């Protein structure tokens, strides 16, 4: 298994910005976050394809969220801005086969342990 | 000679009005029901060997399958006959389904003359046929197309794109009703690069490729091409992946790619 280092998060206030960061131990394809809301399905929110540099977002984050990565294409970096209650949830970094896919259902190949993101109103 | 002759399959009269393609195993006909007045699309099957029974069969099936999408071809029906009841000596398939107004390439021909393809156009032209490719991956079991290509492609009456050719097709036979293997589907997508390399371009990207340096009308397609054309196929974007990335280059362009492409009609 790759192994993934994760930053960033934690609390702030709505309408405000975090920013994720997330180390691979190597090269992938792909990598991305999901979220889990308390009762909530997983939810894949970014993710990124290294070399096009083309990028994937949920309908939820599209406009406000942006991920992008290193030019050693070893990390991936999510820029969350205007920031609201339903983004409450453990951010989970991840790599996967397929960013779409990924995007609509958080099939992952390896996942990180998790980082809490608060907004509080 | 087998224009002029009216033609019963099922409880439909068919009247064999046109040659509208030819070719190697196929003759495809323009046919019209003697009594509602209705049109089709009639494809003829001629079959003397048993694997090519086995091919034909195989491509009805497919058809059946595939048929209500948007961007396929619809089947209305199919039917046979033994070579002990035909006038070839041989195994007769025939395939009805919708009749298109005519094949892609026509279109891009007559376009031709009128200044390179419109970005807009481009877009539209291959978000249809990617949808069509993405139906049939999205069988469980996806069904692998593997020989896409723009000469197959076809424009039905509203302007739009339509998949007809599935004669290529595979898949596996007798999956329980757990995987989540690529099989195939790869392949699929590198054949669609090249499709939007040729709309764009007008040539082949083969006979290593290169996107012509200065290119400032299609350069919003640019890093598609690349993801679609890279040789690692787990590096190579899913259709899913392709798709998704239209819909935002149709989103960034306020363009609606499902609408017909009447630029073509014209
Ligand atoms: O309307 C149509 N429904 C179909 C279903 C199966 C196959 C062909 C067609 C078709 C066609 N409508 C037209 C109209 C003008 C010229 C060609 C043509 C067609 N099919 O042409 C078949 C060639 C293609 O398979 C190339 O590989």
């Amino acid at each position: 298994q790759v192994q993934l280092q994760e930053s960033g998060g934690g609390s702030v206030q709505a309408g405000g910005s975090l920013r994720l960061s997330c180390g691979a131990s190597e090269y992938t394809s792909r990598m991305g976050w999901f979220r889990q809301a308390p009762g909530a399905e997983r939810e894949g929110v970014a993710c990124i394809h290294r070399q096009s540099n083309l990028s994937y977002y949920s309908d939820s984050v599209r406009g406000r969220f942006t991920i992008s990565q290193d030019n050693a294409k070893t990390t991936a970096f999510l820029l969350m801005s205007s920031l609201k209650p339903e983004d409450t949830a453990i951010y989970y970094c991840a790599t996967t086969t397929d960013c779409a896919a990924f995007v609509e259902r958080a099939t992952a190949i390896t996942a990180g342990q998790g980082t809490q993101v608060t907004v509080s109103s | 000679d087998f224009v002029g002759q009216t033609v019963e399959l099922g409880e439909l009269r068919l009247r064999v009005r046109r040659v509208l393609a030819e070719g190697g195993f196929a003759f495809v006909y323009e046919a019209q029901d003697v009594g509602s007045g209705r049109e089709y699309a009639l494809k003829r099957l001629l079959s003397n060997e048993e694997e090519k029974n086995r091919a034909i069969i195989q491509e009805v099936c497919f058809m059946k399958k595939l048929s209500g999408h948007p961007n396929i071809v619809q089947f209305c029906s199919a039917a046979s006959i033994g070579k002990e009841e035909s006038d070839t000596g041989q195994a007769e398939f025939l395939l009805l389904t919708e009749l298109c107004k005519g094949q892609l390439v026509e279109f891009l021909k007559k376009m031709e003359s009128r200044g390179p393809l419109s970005c807009d156009t481009v877009l539209k032209i291959f978000y249809q046929t990617c949808r069509a490719v993405q139906h049939m991956h999205r069988q469980k079991p996806p069904i692998i197309h593997r020989d896409l290509k723009v000469e197959n492609l076809l424009l039905s009456n509203q302007g739009t794109i339509k998949l007809c050719d599935f004669g290529s097709a595979t898949t596996i036979s007798h999956y329980p009703d757990y995987s989540n293997f690529p099989i195939g589907e790869k392949q699929d997508i590198w054949a669609l690069g090249c499709i939007l390399y040729l709309l764009c371009f007008r040539q082949h990207p083969f006979e290593k490729y290169s996107i012509p340096p200065h290119d400032t009308q299609y350069t919003v397609f640019h890093s598609l091409i690349r993801a679609m054309l890279q040789v690692n196929p787990e590096e190579r974007l899913s259709i899913a992946e392709v798709v998704h990335q239209l819909q935002e280059i149709a989103a960034a362009r306020n363009v609606n790619p499902k609408s017909p492409i009447t630029e073509l009609l014209e």
